[PDB]
C-alpha cells in the first residue's frame, strides 16, 4: 500500500535553488518554460532541519549508501509561464552597478511512501513506522528551502493538501498542460486548485482521498462532487485521519 | 597462476551474426572478418586496436606478406607469434609482457583505471574500497595497454606519457576486423622495437612499433591472490583476482620527436585536447561534445580527406584527473573544401560564450547575461549535430541553415524572458528573436 | 491469448543513462533502453538485486523489445551537488605489508574509525528529457506476458522513470496485452492519444525495433548500430552489446489520432441567469 500525498503551495517573490551561473532552475512542459525547485533541494531541505528530529529513524524513510529508502519525492513545478527578473543593485562606500535576479511561482508537489518497505526496514515496528510517517508529513508542510531568505524573506504556507492510498504511483503532473492565465474573477491559487479539481473528477469516470485546507479557505471542486472522501481543517487532523485510514492509530 | 594471451580468452568481440564472446588473441587473428570488437569504453577500444595494429605490423615485419582487403588475413601470421610464444606472458618468474623488475613502491592495481577511483580520488559514484577488490587477467591486460595512450601527470616527480597531454584521437572505422585494419595500414621504412620484445632502450633520438608501445611505468603485477566476489569493471563472476602489485615512474628524455598519426597538435606544436568541463565559467559555455576542434587541422595536416566514417575520440583532462571520455561518428567523402569556413567551423565555442553573454539592455562588466540562453543552448546544438559531416564539406547544410534550427527554443524563450502585453513586449521579443551567432575566425 | 504485453511511458523530466558516462558528467540517451524497463520489471514482480542474475535475467532478455515514439523530448540539463557541508568517504587504505592477506581477509578487519573523511564539494550536471513519449511492447511467453502483467498490475516496490525523482503521470498499467505477430503490427495498433485539441502533431512516428536474426546465419546489417544495454548483472553491473534498427511509421494511415476526451481548462461557473427562460417564470410566479 502506497500513500501519495499532493501538494500546492505559493511561494513569494525569491531564489531558493540556482545553477553554476545562478538563474532560478527551470524545466520544460507543456509547450512553454517552467519554474522548477529541485527533489534533492527538498532533500536536505526537510532532511536533517530541526523540526523533523521529534532499529533507527531517518535512515529507512531517506537513505544513505542497499539501503532501499521508502520515501520518493519529484520535482516541483510551476502551474503558470515562468517569468525570471533580474534586480539592478548598487554598493555604498558610506563616507558599480552589478545585477541579481528572483523569479516567482506556485509550484505542485508530489510525495509518495512506501508502507511494506518502511515496516521491512522497522525490524518488524509498525508504530514506529506510522510515527516516522506522521513525522514526515508535519516536517514536509512546514518547511522551505533555506535559499536567498535574509534578503527574500520568503516563509509562505500552503493552501491545499489531498492525499491518496491509490494501488499504484501516479501523478498529477499532467493536470497543468495547459498553463494557468488568470481571469478577473479568481487568482492564480483557486485556478490551480480547480485544474486539479478536473483531473480527478476524471479518471474514475474514464480509490479514495482525504482533503485539507487551512479553515476550508478553497473547497477542492466547485461543485458538491464528492471527488475527495473527507474534508478536514487542521494540519493533526489530516494527519491523524492518514494514521486512522493506516489502522487504528493515536497522534 | 600460469596466464599467455594467445591461449586464454580475453578479447571481449560480437561476431556478426549477433552474440558477443570472449575468444584469445590467435582466435582473433583466426577468423578476423565476421565480428566487431565489443569494448564500451573507447579507453579499451582504441588500445585492444593498437595493440592489433602493432601486432600487424611486427608480421608484416618479419613475414612481409600484406593483408589484402575482403579476404582473410594471411595465415602465416599465426606461426611466428607461436614461435615466439616466450615474449607473451602475463607471470612467471622470467621475461615478462608489460612489466619490468620489481620494486618497493606497493600500489594496488586500481591506479591502471582512470574511470575507478583510488588513493585521493572520490569514490561517490563507485564505491571502491583499497586492497579489497581486485582485477581479472583480462582487465590486467586491459589496464596495462592504456599507459602508453593515456598517460597524465601524477602530481610532484610524475610526467606524463611519451605525448604528455593525450589528444584528440581521429581514426577511420570499418564494420569488420579486416575493414579497420585495412584503412589504416600505412607503414614506415624504420619500425623499431615494440614493447612485447627484450629489454627494451631509448638509445639515440622512434618509429612505428617503438614509437606506439612506449612504457613511462613499470607494472609488477603478482599472482593472483585467491579473494573471492565476483568483478567490478565487466562485474563477470570469475576466480582469485590481483590485489596488489607496483609502478615506478620513467621519466621521458628531453628531444624525442615523435608524432603520432592519429594524434592531432596545434599550431605551436602542443596537443589539442577536449574542450569540456562540468561548468559554464566566464570563458566556457556547455554545450556539447566538441567535434568541431580537430577539423580545420586533420583537414590539411594528416589524414586529409578521404571517404569513410571519421570516427572522434575525445578525451578530457585536467592535472591528473578524467573528466569526460566521449566518442562520435561523422560521415564523409570528400567534397571540396573552404579553408575560412572550415576555420570559422574550427572556432565556435567563443561565438556561443559570445552570443550567450550579450547583455539583455544596456552593457555592464563582468556581466554574465541571459542564463535561459545557457540552458537552450545543447539543445539546437544536438539538433545541429547529426550532419556533422555534412557541415564539415558544406554539401548542402551552411551556417545559415544551421542558424534557423534556434529560432523555435528561441521563440520559446522569449516569452519568458519577456513576459508582459505591450506592444514594447513583442516588439523586443522580435529583437530578441534576431540574435544569432556569429562567426571569428582567429 | 496475448502474447505481447504494452507499458506505457510518460513523465514531466525522464532520463535514460548510455555508455559515455563514466564521471560526473551523466549524459542521457534518445529513447528508453531495454536494461531500463527490465529493471523497471524486476522492481514491479520484486526480485532481489542478487538474484535477477541467477536464472531470471536471461529468462526476460530472450523477449524482443519495441518501443515509439509519440512525441520527442527537449534536452535539459540540472547541476547537482553532493555533500555541501558534509566530510565524504575516501577509497585509499594504508598498504598490509604483505599481499597474502587481501579482499576478504582484509575487511574482517575493517572498522568505522579506519576510514578517513574528507570534507569538499562534488559538482555534477545531469541530463533530463523534457515533455517524451514512449511504448514498451514486450512479445514473449503467452503465460510470461500474464505474469508480467499481473505483476505490474501492483507493483511490490514504488516504480520510477530512470532516476528516483521522475513520477509517472500517466498509467503504466494503461494498455491490455494482446496477440500479434509482428512487433510492427503491435506497434502500429495502440493509437495515439492527444492531451488538448489544438498542437503540432507529429507525421512520423520514430520506432526501435530488435535486429531478427532471420535463417542461420545472416550477418548484420551495414544501417544496424551497437547498444551496450543488455543486463547480466545488477550488484555489481555487467551490461552487453545488443543489435539495434531503426523504423519509421507515417501517421494518418496505420496508427490512428484518438480524441481529446476530457477538458484542459478550469474556468469558474455560470452567472447570468436568463430571464426568458421558462424555468424563471415558474418559480417567479410560485414566489409571488
Ligand atoms: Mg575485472
Amino acid at each position: 500500500m502506497l500513500i501519495e500525498i499532493h501538494m500546492i503551495q505559493n511561494h513569494s517573490p525569491a531564489n531558493l535553488n540556482r545553477d553554476d551561473l545562478g538563474a532560478p532552475k527551470t524545466c520544460y512542459f507543456g509547450g512553454v518554460l517552467r519554474s522548477r525547485i529541485s527533489s534533492q533541494c527538498i532533500k536536505r531541505s526537510i532532511r536533517t532541519s530541526n523540526d523533523f528530529k521529534a532499529l533507527a529513524p531517518d535512515i529507512a524513510l531517506c537513505g544513505r549508501m542497499t539501503v532501499e529508502a521508502a520515501l520518493q519525492v519529484a520535482h516541483a513545478i510551476s502551474t503558470h509561464i515562468a517569468r525570471p527578473e533580474i534586480d539592478y543593485f548598487v554598493a555604498a562606500d558610506d563616507v558599480h552597478i552589478g545585477e541579481s535576479m528572483f523569479a516567482s511561482a506556485c509550484f505542485y508537489k508530489y510525495f509518495s511512501i512506501d508502507w511494506e518497505q518502511l515496516v521491512k526496514n522497522l525490524k518488524g515496528d509498525t508504530n514506529l513506522a506510522a510515527h516516522t510517517v506522521g513525522a514526515f508529513l508535519l516536517a514536509a508542510a512546514k518547511t522551505n528551502p533555506s535559499g536567498k531568505q535574509n534578503s527574500f524573506a520568503a516563509h509562505n504556507y500552503p493552501d491545499g493538501i489531498l492525499v491518496e492510498f491509490k494501488n499504484s504511483p501516479i501523478s498529477y503532473a499532467n493536470a497543468f498542460v495547459r498553463p494557468v492565465s488568470v481571469v478577473k474573477e479568481s487568482d492564480l491559487v483557486e485556478q490551480s486548485i480547480g485544474q486539479l479539481s478536473n483531473y480527478v473528477n476524471d479518471i474514475r469516470l474514464g480509490v479514495i482521498g482525504f482533503w485539507f485546507s487551512p479553515n476550508n479557505r478553497y473547497p477542492l471542486g466547485y461543485k458538491h462532487s464528492k471527488l475527495a472522501s473527507r474534508n478536514i481543517g487542521n494540519l493533526n487532523e489530516l494527519v491523524g485521519a492518514v494514521l486512522d485510514y493506516i489502522g487504528g492509530f493515536k497522534w | 597462476v600460469m596466464y599467455n594471451l594467445l591461449c586464454d580468452n580475453w578479447v571481449n568481440v560480437v561476431y556478426l551474426s549477433g552474440k558477443p564472446d570472449r575468444i584469445s588473441l590467435v582466435q582473433t587473428l583466426k577468423d578476423a572478418h565476421c565480428l566487431q570488437l565489443a569494448y564500451s569504453n573507447p579507453m579499451d577500444r582504441f588500445t585492444v586496436f593498437r595493440f592489433l595494429l602493432a601486432l600487424g605490423y611486427w608480421c608484416f615485419a618479419n613475414t612481409n606478406v600484406e593483408p589484402e582487403p575482403d579476404k582473410p588475413l594471411p595465415v602465416s601470421w599465426i606461426p611466428w607469434l607461436e614461435e615466439n610464444k616466450e615474449y607473451f606472458e602475463l607471470f612467471g618468474d622470467g621475461k615478462r609482457f608489460f612489466q619490468a623488475d620489481p620494486s618497493s613502491r606497493i600500489r594496488a592495481i586500481t591506479d591502471l583505471i582512470h574511470e575507478i577511483p583510488t588513493a585521493h580520488n572520490l569514490c561517490h559514484f563507485k564505491h571502491v574500497t583499497d586492497y579489497i577488490d581486485g582485477l581479472c587477467e583480462a582487465c590486467c591486460i586491459k589496464g596495462l595497454l592504456r599507459l602508453p595512450v593515456f598517460t597524465t601527470v601524477g602530481g610532484r616527480g610524475i610526467g606524463a606519457g611519451i605525448n604528455n597531454t593525450p589528444p584528440f584521437y581521429l581514426l577511420w572505422h570499418a564494420n569488420d576486423l579486416a575493414g579497420m585494419l585495412a584503412q589504416n595500414w600505412q607503414p614506415w621504412d624504420n619500425m623499431g622495437i615494440p614493447a612485447w620484445l627484450g629489454s627494451f632502450q631509448k638509445e639515440s633520438r622512434v618509429g612505428l612499433l617503438a614509437g606506439m608501445t612506449w612504457l613511462p611505468r613499470k607494472v609488477y603485477l603478482h599472482d593472483p591472490v585467491p579473494g573471492q566476489a565476483a568483478c567490478c569493471s565487466c562485474g563477470l563472476p570469475s576466480e582469485a583476482l590481483v590485489y596488489s602489485c607496483s609502478i615506478e615512474v620513467e621519466p621521458v628524455p628531453k628531444g624525442l620527436e615523435w608524432k603520432d598519426p592519429h594524434g592531432v597538435y596545434t599550431d605551436q606544436g602542443k596537443s589539442l585536447q577536449s574542450k569540456i568541463k562540468l561548468m559554464s565559467n566566464d570563458r566556457y559555455t556547455f554545450a556539447d561534445r566538441d567535434w568541431y576542434s580537430p577539423l580545420f587541422s586533420y583537414l590539411h595536416a594528416e589524414g586529409n580527406s578521404r571517404q569513410g566514417k571519421l570516427w572522434l575520440v575525445g578525451f578530457a583532462s585536467d592535472k591528473a584527473k578524467s573528466i569526460d571520455i566521449w566518442d562520435k561518428i561523422i560521415e564523409l567523402e570528400g567534397t571540396d573544401t573552404n579553408d575560412e569556413l572550415l576555420a570559422q567551423l574550427a572556432n565556435r565555442a567563443t561565438a556561443l560564450n559570445a552570443m550567450r553573454k550579450k547583455p539583455l539592455r544596456g552593457d555592464f562588466k563582468k556581466s554574465v547575461g541571459t542564463p535561459q540562453i545557457a540552458d537552450i543552448i545543447p539543445h539546437a546544438e544536438n539538433r545541429i549535430a547529426i550532419n556533422a559531416g555534412k557541415m564539415t564539406e558544406n554539401r548542402g547544410y551552411s551556417w545559415q541553415d544551421a542558424d534557423t534550427e534556434y529560432g523555435e527554443l528561441l521563440t520559446k524563450v522569449a516569452y519568458s524572458l519577456e513576459p508582459a502585453q505591450t506592444v514594447d513586449a513583442r516588439l523586443k521579443r522580435g529583437n530578441f528573436i534576431s540574435r544569432k551567432p556569429w562567426p571569428i575566425i582567429p | 491469448p496475448p502474447n505481447t504485453l504494452f507499458l506505457r511511458l510518460e513523465g514531466a523530466l525522464q532520463s535514460w543513462g548510455s555508455n559515455e558516462a563514466k564521471f560526473a558528467l551523466r549524459r542521457t540517451a534518445d529513447a528508453p533502453t531495454k536494461s531500463g524497463v527490465l529493471g523497471l520489471l524486476c522492481a514491479a514482480m520484486g526480485i532481489g538485486r542478487a538474484e535477477a542474475a541467477d536464472s531470471w535475467l536471461p529468462k526476460l532478455a530472450n523477449l524482443r523489445m519495441g518501443v515509439r515514439i509519440d512525441r520527442p523530448g527537449i534536452r535539459w540539463w540540472d547541476f547537482h551537488t553532493v555533500g555541501a557541508g558534509q566530510r565524504m568517504r575516501m577509497a585509499e587504505l594504508k598498504a598490509p605489508k604483505k599481499p597474502s592477506m587481501v579482499g576478504a581477509a582484509l575487511a574482517e578487519t575493517l572498522t568505522p574509525s579506519k576510514v578517513k573523511t574528507r570534507a569538499e564539494t562534488l559538482l555534477s550536471r545531469r541530463e533530463y528529457l523534457a515533455d517524451a513519449s514512449f511504448l514498451v511492447a514486450l512479445q514473449g511467453e503467452p503465460e510470461l506476458v500474464a505474469k508480467l502483467s499481473a505483476a505490474l498490475a501492483k507493483p511490490v516496490w514504488a516504480i520510477y522513470l530512470g532516476r528516483k525523482s521522475c513520477p509517472p503521470s500517466r498509467p503504466v498499467c494503461e494498455h491490455p496485452p494482446g496477440f500479434y505477430n509482428t512487433l510492427e503490427e503491435a506497434l502500429s495498433a495502440v493509437p495515439l492519444q492527444k492531451r488538448w485539441h489544438n498542437e503540432p502533431l507529429p507525421q512520423i512516428l520514430p520506432c526501435v525495433m530488435d535486429w531478427i536474426p532471420g535463417y542461420d546465419g545472416e550477418h548484420a546489417p551495414d544501417d544496424a548500430e551497437i547498444h551496450y544495454d543488455l543486463p547480466v548483472s545488477f550488484q555489481p553491473p555487467r551490461h552487453l552489446p545488443r543489435f539495434v534498427i531503426r523504423r519509421e511509421l507515417v501517421v494518418g494511415e496505420d496508427v490512428q489520432v484518438s480524441r481529446e476526451t476530457g477538458t484542459s481548462v478550469w474556468r469558474p461557473k455560470g452567472t447570468r441567469a436568463d430571464y426568458n427562460n421558462s424555468e424563471y417564470k415558474k418559480v417567479r410566479a410560485e414566489r409571488l
